[PDB]
């Protein structure tokens, strides 16, 4: 990618080229993006794990 | 001579442990000819409580149930040794390490008699048996069945839980290295318990039908109270009825959800704006 | 951290039933003198003597 | 008689006693307020009713009460199996 | 609470000092609080550590329970004693319910304890009303998985 | 001692092999077998990112309470983690969160030796509050 | 700390009896309002006590 | 009033006397909770109209 809406026009470095490049990259892509959606629950079951840890501890 | 002072059985987890330990400490044998020692615990109570155990040198063999070597003058003085130690240790019995009780056992029973004045015979195993009591306690008597048997000495089971003590208690704790996720106090130890509870029962049931087997052929003899007991069991059955539960619990929760959203809508404005001017800062901040 | 905070409350029970033997008696009894926190308060006792003591979580 | 048969009809009663229906509804009148039991008696003749309240409580806690016992019953039999089980030793 | 020692010589405590019975072990030393306890064992004694030995078939031995706790879980709880339990509930809940109601028109604010002070009491009274619809949860949960429950299985 | 600790040393880069032993160890007696049982695994990937062994290193420590188990599972992720140094404390903070000089000692430890060549402010800063404590 | 007998903070707390005896007796506090119209009675009550107490120097 | 908690059947033309209390405790207060919750749900609506 240098670029993600549509433009250019095929060579297979072209539309075609750019196209297909994109897909190669979305399966890699798919794995970071997974991850940043997941850090907003991570947190969520961190806050309420170190409050519990804390108390059974202490 | 008297086997009078129970009427129930506790047993500490001292008396499980004594038993493996002493195994490797006498000669390593590890049931491979089976062990006998003296049940120590107190007196001048309806309840007995097997405070301890040590491990007197036995071997039966496995050629031959009817012969073992029993060391009688261990007994008499580890007899004197006990009153040192607390005035409450006196020979109540003697234990059996298992797998299984024998009818050579009332044979070993006579010895242990005239020692103790409420002789018991206690089977403690060497393996835990189940996620259950790994001990079952029995005592011997003379009774009768109307199997067409006269006058037998055999072992009834008396009922058996497991006890302890305050100082023995905590030192238990400290010991253990195991959190517990069986503790059954509370609701999260008492799903597990519901889930082992079937596996339990399976586990039991198992063996009463082959018992009923064993009678009608493969002939074994009949004890009159195990068949009177179990047609007992089938006959009380009724079918269900109700139970259910509100929609309750799920409004308190829904409470606590609009309280934190109400702040986040007045909060979200000047939180937002902030942002990228702070984002800036940050940056720069970070290089010194 | 999911299966950690189910192991976590497991150990509260465990921790429980431990705190709860010296919880129970020898109890004595003194009368509530007054507050220095909350978290560790003055109370008076029945001999005389007066005393510090924390308070335990177990009530409000 | 009263305390077996939750249920029984004026005219089986009246069977039972070997005396007529109406002399066991005079009988039944003193009894009641003696209070050695407790009946329900009608003058209609359908039912007479004995220790029945009409409510689905007494079936409810009943219901659970034979449940209850049960449970006990299989654990304390098995512990008695296991000392026929062995064998070779009784037979 | 409780310690090992070990003695100290008299000629060693001069010339060595009492450091060196720390070397070449764990060297740990204790302070059993204040007072005659730590004076008396300044002038007497080198004071080392406990550790547990334990074995998994020591574990295995503490952990085991009963035969009965299996049948014990299956147990058909009373109606009897349930109703009990739910009129109890039921009767807390409409006590609370009433300061719940007042307790909404306000907390607009974050930070639940200032939600306490304000709705009265250690507590949100949201909260109480939810711990006690979960005791009768706990209740009401033995009692209809074992209803079915025993009913099929002895059938 | 001499041969618990000896076991992870000869099994050094055949990676895959050590998750088994992990196992097999903890499950036999003494908390001194268990203990090396944590350092075999760690060994022998050195300086792989392998997920399985940090997750049960991890497990291990937390649900079941044994002085010697914990401490050493705390260290064993130094090792693992070593190849980026920078990743390491945020997995590493949660140990140090619970309350147990054992369980405390590995995370400090682990820190150390990640960190050890290319550092990070952060590993370094963690470790200050520990050394102030006044247990030993 | 009871474990020495020693010292371990200086507390906040320090009870005063002069404010026990006020208490346990009962004085129901009041002012100027109450009488309020007899001026001259109100006024040498304030003369005696409250200048030489606030400012000795009067 | 319900001085004997009973019923006088006009379809025989007889009196019943039965065990047929009035309600029951569980579900009397039940009733008066389950009321209390539709006016606390109502002004969670009122509330709930800022967000959107």
């Amino acid at each position: 990618m240098a670029l993600d809406g549509p433009e250019q026009m095929e060579l297979e470095e072209g539309k075609a080229g750019s196209g297909l490049r994109q897909y190669y990259l979305s399966k890699i892509e798919e794995l970071q993006l997974i991850v940043n959606d997941k850090s907003q629950n991570l947190r969520r079951l961190q806050a309420q794990r170190n409050e519990l840890n804390a108390k059974v501890r202490l | 001579m008297p086997e009078l002072a129970v009427q129930k059985v506790v047993v500490h987890p001292l008396v499980l442990l004594s038993v493996v330990d002493h195994f490797n400490r006498i000669g390593k044998v590890g049931n491979q000819k089976r062990v006998v020692g003296v049940l120590l615990g107190s007196w001048q109570k309806k309840v007995l409580d097997v405070s301890n155990s040590f491990a007197v040198p036995f071997d039966e063999d496995d050629k031959d149930d009817s012969v073992w070597f029993l060391d009688h003058d261990y007994l008499e003085n580890m007899y004197g040794m006990f009153k040192k130690v607390n005035a409450r240790e006196r020979i109540v019995g003697w234990y059996h390490t298992g797998p299984k009780l024998h009818k050579n056992d009332i044979a070993i029973n006579e010895l242990m008699k005239r020692y103790c004045p409420n002789s018991v015979l206690v089977i403690i195993d060497v393996k835990p048996k189940d996620l259950g009591l790994p001990t079952e306690a029995y005592i011997s008597v003379e009774e009768v069945h109307d199997d067409g048997t006269p006058t037998s000495k055999t072992f009834e089971h008396v009922t058996s839980e497991i006890g302890a003590e305050e100082a023995e208690e905590v030192g238990v704790e400290h010991l253990l290295r195991d959190i517990k996720d069986t503790t059954v106090g509370t609701l999260s130890q008492r799903i597990t318990n519901q889930v082992h509870g079937l596996k339990g029962l399976n586990s039991k049931l198992l063996d009463i039908r082959t018992y009923l087997e064993k009678v009608a052929s493969g002939k074994l003899p009949i004890n009159h109270h195990i068949i009177y007991q179990l047609q007992d069991v089938f006959n009380l059955l009724p079918d269900a009825s109700l139970q259910e539960f509100v929609k309750a619990f799920y409004l308190k929760t829904n409470d606590q959800m609009v309280v934190v959203y109400l702040a986040s809508l007045i909060r979200s404005v000047v939180a937002l704006h902030n942002l990228i001017n702070n984002k800036i800062a940050n940056r720069d901040a970070e290089k010194k | 951290i999911k299966d950690e905070q189910k192991n976590l409350k497991k150990e509260f029970l465990h921790a429980q039933e431990e705190v709860k033997r010296i919880q129970s008696i020898p109890l004595v009894i003194g009368q509530f003198l007054e507050a220095v926190d909350q978290n560790t308060a003055i109370v008076g006792s029945t001999t005389g003597s007066n005393y510090y003591v924390r308070i335990l979580s177990t009530i409000d | 008689m009263a305390k077996y048969y939750t249920r029984i009809t004026m005219k089986r009663m009246a069977q039972l006693l070997d005396l007529s229906v109406d002399e066991s509804e005079a009988f039944l009148s003193n009894l009641v307020v003696n209070k050695t039991i407790f009946a329900k008696v009608d003058r209609l003749a359908g039912v007479i009713n004995f220790q029945r309240p009409k409510d689905p409580n007494n079936l409810l806690n009943d219901w659970s009460q034979k449940l209850n016992s049960l449970m006990s019953l299989v654990n304390k039999t098995t512990h008695l199996i296991a000392k026929e089980e062995m064998i070779h030793n009784l037979q | 609470v409780i310690d090992a020692f070990r003695l100290i010589n008299a000629n060693m405590m001069v010339l060595g000092h009492e450091p060196r019975q720390t070397t070449s072990n764990l060297g740990h030393l204790n302070k059993p609080s204040i007072q005659a306890l730590i004076h008396g064992l300044n002038r007497h004694y080198y004071s080392i550590t406990i550790n547990y030995r334990k074995n998994e078939l020591e574990q295995k031995m503490l952990l085991n329970l009963h035969k009965k706790s299996w049948m014990e879980g299956l147990t058909l709880q009373d109606y009897s004693e349930h109703c009990k339990h739910n009129e109890s509930v039921v009767k807390e809940m409409l006590e609370l319910a009433k300061n719940y109601n007042k307790a909404v028109e306000e907390e607009d604010k974050m930070t639940p304890e200032q939600l306490a002070i304000k709705n009265v009491g250690k507590q949100d009274p949201k909260r109480h009303l939810e711990e006690h619809v979960d005791v009768l949860m706990t209740s009401n949960i033995v009692q209809c998985l074992a209803a079915m429950l025993d009913t099929v299985v002895f059938k | 001692r001499g041969l618990a600790v000896g076991i992870a040393l000869v099994m050094y880069g055949r990676m895959e092999e050590a998750d088994a032993l992990i196992e097999s160890l903890c499950r036999d007696k003494d908390p001194i077998l268990r203990r090396s049982g944590m350092y075999t695994v760690a060994m022998a990937y050195c300086g792989s990112g392998n997920n399985k062994a940090i997750r049960r290193l991890l497990h291990v420590a937390v649900s079941d309470v044994n002085d010697d188990v914990r401490r050493a599972a705390v260290e064993s992720l130094g090792f693992i983690l070593f190849r980026t140094p920078e990743q390491c404390p945020s997995v590493v903070s949660l140990l140090s969160e619970s309350y147990n000089p054992h369980v405390r000692y590995g995370a400090a430890m682990a820190l150390g030796v990640c960190c050890a060549g290319t550092g990070n402010k952060e590993a370094i800063n963690l470790l200050e509050p520990m050394t102030n404590d006044p247990v030993n | 700390r009871n474990d020495s007998y020693t010292l371990h903070k200086i507390l906040p707390n320090k009870v005063d009896p002069l404010v026990s005896l006020m208490m346990v007796e009962k004085v129901p506090d009041s002012t100027y309002e109450m009488i309020g119209g007899l001026d001259k009675q109100i006024k040498e009550i304030k003369e005696v006590i409250e200048l030489p107490v606030k400012h000795p120097e009067l | 009033d319900k001085k004997f908690h009973g019923i006088l059947d006009q379809g025989e033309g007889v009196l019943i006397i039965f065990d047929e209390p009035p309600v029951d405790k569980t579900y009397e207060a039940a009733l008066e909770t389950i009321q209390n919750m539709s006016k606390v749900v109502d002004s969670l609506y009122n509330k709930a109209k800022k967000l959107t």
